[PDB]
RNA sequence: GAUGUGUGCU
DNA sequence: TCTGAATCTCTTCCAGCACACATCAGGACGC
DNA sequence: GCGTCCTTCGGAAGAGATTCAGA
């Protein structure tokens, strides 16, 4: 997977209702991950590592 | 020897009992002179000798000095081999808790206290202090006290009160607990508090409680003191090439484990300050962890690579464990394993061995005659002699080898038939040869692939080989009732190839006296193998009591078939060569010629079958060229019909009509037909275009055609393979199981596009990607099929009930897919059957209807048998003969004392696998139907149109307004002959009781987007439906027309949730409207996705559509994608919306009005009502407020769940739909499975069974327990004068029952083996050894087969 | 040389070794001339036609 | 001369009692001395005892009263 | 290849697996299945109890063998014992009984 | 003896 | 404010056999 | 040449623990 940020998806099978979530990465050639996602109830919480 | 195996706690004392010495120091072997240390991990004194019957310092030399102890060293010289069973141990500085019993979740430790886990595992790492011994204050025996809470209550409160940290605090909790109080504390509770979230956790410690205080055990047992450790000769330190040693993982841990301890006992030794003591005790206790269980924890730790070492749970649990790498599996002596060639000169008794092979095998063999004729005196001399190979060697193997049956085993041994036994035979080379007719039961391609052989050594094991796994006794498959000796491939061609027919020939008109003369005529060549003559033949027929009567006729036959018959044996009709002999028709031959003749008959026959198929497809010269393939020259017409339509398609979609979803499930719609229509017309311009001269003028016969020959023979090819080298490839899937929108249009006989072959890759990979990486999840299917039927074996002759379930023959959407006589056929009847000749019984109760019996109720034409079935048997600990039928690999009943729980699940386990690594032979084309959308009813007969509510379109027409319906056409007799399943909201041109013309059509609608339908014309208000807040609405400026589509539960508004869309049906006065029958009003629910075109308050008709949703029916519709179906079903998974069923009978009505949603109370007229239900407002009520509603009946639609079905329709209708379901999938493919296995394993699925009531009977409440325990206790209280517990069938699933199996040491080896052992221990239960795999661990006779008996008197003689 | 199996051509859909075995028939027969033609010594007229 | 055994399961119709007693007839023959009611032509001890099965001139109720009889006549050569 | 007595592990007493390693082939846990199937118990019992696994049996079938007498005395695997001993490692106590 | 890679048949 | 239903979170599982090659085993620091 | 030592990344499902809501 090339280094840069990626916007994933996450389709279908979370959360057993179909509601797609929305899931940012920023994957680096030597560092820390800094996935930023959302939340089933509509909150964006950030996560690293 | 013994007969159990108990599983219990480890108390200090008997581990010291275990243990011999003490262990206090991490030094292994001393890298230098290869001893062991003073005090290490490895020690002579502490566990034993190095070598066999020496001292270690060298004291004592031989068995002359055995049982004296060493006095410098202080060891014992005694065998080395007691090195693996001779124990040590530690002696912990401080206590450490056991993760087995702290992390298992449930967590015993946890609920054994009531204290969370978190706590629990907060103290025991040292983060908060935990009370013991509260006394005088205001806290608890349970309160957790943080670091600063700790120093306030240190600091107001340090007197007497202790609060202690850590296991040390655990063991005091542990230990100064009492059972019997809080066991009864508990049983109040229970009897006073009515919740019952409370109710099942208190109960669930009251099992623990009442676990404990039955066994022995004790709880402070729970948490370690000493630490035994495992014998050196089980970890052992291999010397490598040099001076490192093996990095051994135990040896490793062990060393960190005593490093720890020895640390922390100098510590405590010193008074060292509190909190590096604390720390060290953290430091103790996760190496113990580690030490343990590594990995159960957060961090795995690693010793090099980084790599996560193992502990010693992941060797006893998983795939790399004991018990499914040592113990259920071994590597065996006595075996080899080569490439395999052909060698059709062989017999089915016999394979072929290299001559090189054998000698290593039969070694001993060699050893022991020689020896017995003296041509050797000593072992060594006859071993030398031996490896060099003399000439009297290769002599003497001749005769060992003469009787000395083998097993011939490839590497994927899916079904029975993958261990066969055959009489070797010595030839040169160094290839197994395989006799080819077991090769399509073998799964044995000649393209590389390596069998494996083995030598029965004991006469026992020689005598089964020969009667039981001998492939002449194994042309039954046991399946179903097919052979399973089927010529293929090359036989198929000959024979069809001889027996065959054209109008020419050297000699056509000719008179033969026999088969003789006609093969003397072929031979020479003075008429040709298709002639058209008339032999005089004599064919036997046995009329009589078992003696042949003969008969001559002049029949007009082939010369071909005439020269076939002379291998035919002496009592069949001559009606079965005079055809086109193709591979079912052979197949058939076969199976008549077993069942009319017997065994011998049968495979001297397929012998002969053998050679002349070989030798006239040899003299055949049915070659394939590149002129043979024709294309037909109307497929580019056809693929430009289907450009134009789907070019219509595309104005379809764009302007709105359809949307993507839509277009994509039409556009597949339109390649799949246009795809069937170049194959049939392909195959007629292949299979009849042929021209030739009777000695006039042209005419028209079968084509002679190789690839028509190899096509329509059925020796190998289909429709797909040949359909794709001439025509139309048509349309292949992506590995997920979606099909391609775009069709190539090319056929491999004129060659692909640099393009086609790109989009052709994408079905390539699928085949290989889904054969690789999902065979996987089909070999798990048929691995815990296995598991779950393991101990189900035959064990009595009759139970002797009236029990049964109903046997009908389905017809469920087309022709009679499987009739009477492939259903019932081998299975004793439950009871007298009755004929059409009423008052009058055809059949006795009890007689296991043959093939005779199955013609004589094809005769009378009746329709529906009461059989026995293997799920409704009455037997303990198996099932009777009767309740079974035949053994489906004989021809007469099975034989009392037969695991038939192990051939059903293989049978069931390996259609999946076999056929999911079968997909990239076809290619990777999809396969998807043609999704027909009408009815063409074809045979004459009248219509029983069951469960249909109807209503009047505006044309006048019938349209169906439910949804579990279904048209059976029957004829003018009255017995049932077609059934078609008309969809929700579907047009019928005719109804019911009018005699039905053969040939017209009845029903219509389409095939995507089945539409919500109205009872009641009038004006719709758009209720509930607000743009952009639940539904997306588009408008055209121009002409202002709203066509909306609604959203989900997923992309809606989180607050607008509770929204729910529908459209409410009004009069001009916007006043309320009334359901036919009913003063609910018209409130029509909208699903997701449901686009409307209309207005509010338009004016309709009554029976029109509303609303559109569409269903995308798309998949490749294999068996690798669409067999998640059978796992479901056999897992007993809930769908998700289950429909909701009649619980009790009785009048229906509603009670209190929306508690939250709706409510609905059933009350009987006699008994009492306490009946309450909740529904949901997602599903309609198909019933009303004033109808009578019997149990079982569905009160909303949807998928049945099968665990209601089973608790109210009973054991017979819930099984009677499992069977259905798993036959109606595996039919989807063309499999043939005997529907026997399937009730098999949902027999194994009803062995819970919860108690309602206690009775007079011992068991609790609530407690669930085996139910032929509960059916023993009851036939023993109905004895005497007591009264029978009442009980209810609950059915668990294949993995859920099988790990809650009686003897743990099954569910131990299956799966979650610390969970399952971890539940032993704390239960103390007692393995009984009454199944398959646990004698198969032990290493006893099973008994299954032949070990029964032995069986049965070891049981018997105590 | 070797006598191969008929029927590995259609179950498995590799047709074009059909076609090789065809061409590799032709190839071997312009070989074959050119070999008849060599064996008894013409002038390269003849051979530089063919 | 052997390639199967239903004339033997036919003659005892249990398919898994005629694998013990004909492993027991042919451990009696081969170890010991006891000779085969069948002249043998060459052949392993199991289809020598497996063609005593097929004549039907054996079972396992002639097999366990001869060896009662054997039994009580040497006990009562001991005299 | 083809394998005779021969070599055997240290760990568990069972033949070693591989053909540069004078090893046999592995009757799996698929393979059992397939004997229980046809219900020939006696094979099965030699192929994981006397002709692999255990020490004192596994000599004495070879003297059997090389003594004109073929007849099979089964004792216990020692994967079985390994077993055993493995599980009472922990805080398991696993028995036989009498 | 265990890991890593490649490969054959399903 | 107690108590079921829904959701969050932790764990288990993922085909069989065989063959070939490689490394690897404390490796860091003091002597 | 010896010798002694203190990364993340699956996904389908089941179960046991929390939160919610709701009457
Ligand atoms: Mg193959
Ligand atoms: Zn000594
Ligand atoms: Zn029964």
């Amino acid at each position: 997977r090339s280094p840069g940020v990626f916007f994933d998806s996450d389709k279908g099978k979370t959360h057993s209702s179909g509601k797609v979530l929305y899931n940012a990465r920023i994957i680096p050639y030597r560092g820390s991950w800094l996935d930023f996602e959302f939340d089933p109830k509509d909150n964006l919480f950030v996560r690293i590592d | 020897e013994f007969d159990a195996i108990k599983i219990a706690l480890a108390s200090p004392d008997m581990i010291r009992s275990w243990s011999f010495g003490e262990v206090k120091k991490p030094e292994t072997i001393n890298y230098r002179t290869f001893k062991p240390e003073r005090d290490g991990l490895f020690c002579a004194r502490i566990f034993g000798p190095v070598k066999d019957y020496e001292c270690l310092c060298g004291k004592y030399k031989r068995l002359k000095h055995r049982g004296v102890i060493c006095e410098k060293c202080g060891v014992e010289v005694t065998q080395t081999k007691v090195r693996r069973e001779r124990m040590g141990h530690i002696e912990l500085a401080s206590p450490t808790a056991h993760i087995w019993f702290l992390k298992s979740l449930p967590s015993r430790i946890g609920l054994l206290l009531d204290m969370p886990l978190r706590d629990i595992e907060r103290v025991l790492y040292f983060e908060s202090y935990v009370v013991i011994e509260g006394g005088m204050t205001n806290l608890e025996r349970q309160q957790i006290l943080t670091e600063e809470q700790y120093l306030d209550a240190l600091e107001e409160f340090g007197d007497e009160f202790d609060a202690k940290m850590g296991a040390e605090a655990i063991q005091a909790l542990l230990k100064s607990m009492d059972l019997e109080q809080e066991c009864e504390q508990l049983r109040e509770e229970l009897n006073e508090t009515n919740s019952e979230t409370k109710r099942k956790k208190l109960t669930k410690r009251i099992k623990l409680l009442e676990a404990f205080v039955q066994s022995g055990n004790k709880p402070e047992w729970m948490i370690l003191t000493v630490l035994p450790v495992l014998p050196p000769d089980l970890r052992p330190l291999v010397p490598l090439d040099g001076g490192r040693f093996a990095t051994s993982d135990l040896n490793d841990l062990y060393r960190r484990v005593i490093n720890r301890n020895n640390r922390l006992k100098r510590l405590l030794d010193l008074a060292a300050p509190d909190i590096i003591v604390r720390n060290e005790k953290r430091m103790l206790q996760e190496a113990v962890d580690a030490l343990l269980d590594n990995g159960r924890r957060g961090r795995a730790i690693t010793g090099s690579n980084k790599r996560p070492l193992k502990s010693l749970a992941d060797m006893i649990k998983g795939k790399q464990g004991r018990f499914r790498q040592n113990l259920l599996g071994k590597r065996v002596d006595y075996s080899g394993r080569s490439v395999i060639t052909v060698g059709p000169y062989l017999r089915l008794h016999q394979c072929g061995l290299p001559k090189k092979m054998a000698l290593e095998l039969f070694k001993p063999f060699i050893y022991g005659k020689l020896e017995l004729r003296g041509l050797a005196t000593t072992i060594k001399a006859a071993k030398k002699m031996v490896e060099r190979e003399e000439a009297v060697v290769w002599d003497i193997l001749d005769e060992v080898i003469r009787e000395h049956p083998v097993l011939l085993n490839r590497a994927p041994t899916l079904h029975r038939l993958g261990i066969q036994a055959f009489e070797p035979v010595l030839i040169e080379g160094k290839a197994i040869q395989l006799h080819p007719l077991v090769c399509a039961a073998y799964n044995a391609d000649f393209d590389g692939d390596q069998m494996a052989v083995h030598v029965p050594l004991t006469l026992e094991a020689q005598l089964e080989a020969r009667a039981l796994m001998m492939s002449t006794n194994n042309i039954l498959s046991p399946a179903n009732g097919e052979p399973i000796i089927v010529p293929s491939q090359d036989v198929v061609l000959g024979l069809y190839y001889m027996t065959r027919d054209c109008v020419n020939a050297k000699g056509e008109g000719m008179v033969l006296t026999g088969p003789k003369e006609a093969e003397r005529l072929y031979r020479s060549g003075l008429a040709s193998l298709h002639a058209r003559v008339k032999v005089r033949i004599t064919e036997y027929e046995k009329d009589a009591n078992g003696e042949l009567v003969a008969k001559t006729s002049l029949k007009d036959t082939t010369v071909g078939r005439a020269i076939l018959w002379m291998i035919v044996p002496k009592g069949l009709p001559y009606s079965i060569v005079n055809q086109a002999l193709g591979k079912k028709a052979i197949s058939k031959m076969l199976n008549t010629c077993y069942r009319i003749l017997g065994l011998k008959p049968t495979v001297i026959f397929a012998d002969q079958i053998m050679y002349t198929g070989f030798a006239y497809a040899a003299r055949s010269g049915a070659s394939v060229g590149i002129d043979d393939m024709v294309i037909p020259e109307k497929k580019h017409e056809i693929i430009s019909e289907a450009e134009a339509e789907v070019a219509e398609i595309q104005e379809q979609f764009q302007s709105g009509l359809v949307t993507a979803g839509e277009r994509y499930n039409k556009v597949i719609d339109i390649w799949a037909a246009a795809n069937d229509r170049v194959s049939k017309a392909m195959m007629d311009n292949l299979q009849t275009e042929t021209v030739i001269n009777r000695d006039g003028q042209e005419e028209k016969q079968v084509s002679f055609n190789s690839i028509y020959m190899m096509a329509d023979s059925g020796a190998r090819g289909s429709a797909a393979q040949i359909r794709q080298l001439a025509g139309m490839r048509g349309l292949m899937a992506k590995p997920d199981g979606s099909i391609i929108e775009t069709p190539i249009t090319a056929n491999f006989r004129e060659g692909l596009n640099v393009l086609q072959y790109f989009i052709s890759t994408h079905g390539a990979r699928k085949g290989l990607a889904d054969t690789a990486l999902k065979t996987a999840n089909s070999g798990y299917l048929t691995r815990r099929l296995v598991d779950v039927a393991q101990d189900l074996v035959v064990t009595e002759d009759d139970c002797g009930t009236h029990e049964g379930i109903m046997m009908t023959p389905v017809i469920e959407g087309g022709d009679v897919k499987e009739p009477l006589r492939d259903r019932v056929l081998g299975r004793v009847t439950a009871e007298d059957v009755l004929k059409p000749g009423t008052a009058d019984i055809l059949v006795p109760r009890n007689t296991l209807l043959h093939e005779q019996w199955c013609d004589l109720l094809e005769e009378n034409s009746v329709d529906a048998v009461k059989v026995r079935s293997v799920v409704s048997c009455d037997t303990d600990f198996g099932v009777c003969a009767h309740c079974y039928g035949r053994d489906l690999a004989r021809g007469h009943i099975i034989n009392k004392g037969e695991a038939i729980g192990v051939i059903a699940a293989q049978s069931i386990g390996e259609p999946g696998t076999q056929l999911t690594m079968r997909t990239f032979h076809i290619g990777g084309a999809a396969s998807r139907a043609a999704a027909e959308s009408s009815i063409q009813v074809k045979n004459k007969g009248s219509i029983k149109l069951s469960n249909v509510k109807s209503v009047v379109n505006s044309s006048g027409k019938l349209v169906i307004t439910s949804r579990n319906t279904e048209l059976k056409l029957i004829d003018e007799f009255g017995r049932t002959k077609e059934s078609y399943k008309v969809p929700y909201g579907a047009v019928l041109a005719k109804g019911d009781g009018e005699q039905v013309a053969g040939g017209e059509t009845v029903a219509n609608w389409d095939p995507h987007t089945m539409p919500v339908i109205t009872e009641v014309s009038g004006f719709v208000r758009f209720t509930d439906m607000i743009d952009g807040q639940t539904i997306t609405r588009q408008t055209d400026e121009l002409t202002g027309l709203s066509s909306l589509v609604v959203l989900d539960s997923a992309e809606r508004t989180a607050g607008g949730k509770d929204l729910r869309p529908a459209l409410k049906i009004v009069d001009a006065q916007g006043n309320d409207v009334l359901i036919p029958g009913t003063d609910m009003p018209a409130q029509y629910f909208l699903p997701g996705k449901a686009i409307v075109q209309l207005e509010d308050g338009v004016q309709i008709s009554s029976g029109d559509t509303l609303a559109r949703i569409p269903q995308e029916s798309g998949g490749t519709k294999d068996i690798t994608g669409g067999l998640p179906r059978v796992a479901d079903l056999f897992e007993a998974r809930r769908p998700k919306e289950p429909a909701i069923l009649a619980e009790i009978s009785g009048i229906v009505s509603f009670g209190k009005e929306t508690k939250g949603k709706r409510r609905l109370v059933i009350t009987p007229v006699d008994g009492s009502d306490p009946y309450e239900e909740m529904i949901p407002k997602w599903r309609q009520l198909n019933v009303f407020e004033g109808e009578r509603v019997e149990r079982g009946d569905v009160i909303s639609d949807g998928p049945e769940a099968p665990h209601d079905i089973l608790r109210l329709r009973g054991v017979h209708a819930v099984t009677r739909y499992i069977v259905n379901e798993v036959q109606d999938v595996y039919r989807l493919q063309g499999v043939k499975i005997n529907d026997k296995h399937i009730e098999v394993i949902v027999r194994q699925m009803l062995r819970k069974a919860t108690i309602v009531n206690a009775g007079s009977s011992d068991f609790l409440e609530g407690e669930q327990v085996e139910y032929s325990r509960v059916k023993i206790a009851n036939r023993e209280l109905e004895a005497n004068g007591k009264v029978g517990a009442t009980y209810s069938r609950d059915l668990l699933g294949i993995t859920k029952a099988s790990l809650a199996t009686e003897s743990f040491i099954s569910a131990a080896s299956f799966q979650e083996t610390t969970r399952v052992l971890t539940e032993a221990a704390v239960a103390g239960k007692r393995d009984e050894l009454r199944g398959l795999k646990e004698n198969v661990i032990v290493g006893r006779l099973i008994p299954a087969g032949t070990g029964y008996a032995y069986h049965q008197d070891r049981m018997r003689r105590r | 040389d070797i006598v191969l199996n008929p029927l590995g051509v259609p179950s498995r859909m590799n047709i074009g070794q059909i076609l090789e075995t065809h061409l590799g028939m032709a190839a071997k027969g312009i070989g074959d001339k050119i070999n008849a033609m060599l064996k008894q010594q013409q002038e390269v007229a003849k051979l530089r036609e063919f | 001369a052997r390639v199967t055994v239903q004339d033997a399961v036919e003659k005892i119709g249990n398919r898994f009692d005629l694998v013990l007693v004909a492993a027991r007839r042919a451990r009696q023959m081969q170890v010991g001395g006891k000779d085969p009611l069948v002249p043998e032509e060459n052949d392993k001890t199991t289809v020598i005892a497996l063609r005593e099965i097929e004549e039907g001139l054996i079972n396992n109720q002639i097999l366990d009263v001869r060896e009662r009889q054997e039994q009580q006549e040497q006990e009562a050569a001991e005299l | 290849h083809a394998r005779s007595t021969g070599s055997y592990s240290l760990v568990t007493q069972q033949p070693l697996g591989g053909k540069a390693q004078f090893g046999g082939q592995r009757f799996g846990e698929m393979e059992v299945w397939a004997l229980e199937a046809y219900g020939a118990a006696y094979t099965l019992q030699e192929m994981l109890t006397v002709k692999s696994d255990d020490v004192n049996g596994r000599t004495k079938m070879y003297k059997n063998i090389v003594d004109g007498n073929h007849q099979m005395e089964p004792g216990m695997p020692e994967s079985f014992n390994v077993l055993l001993k493995e599980i009472r490692s922990l805080g398991i106590n696993i028995e036989l009984e009498d």
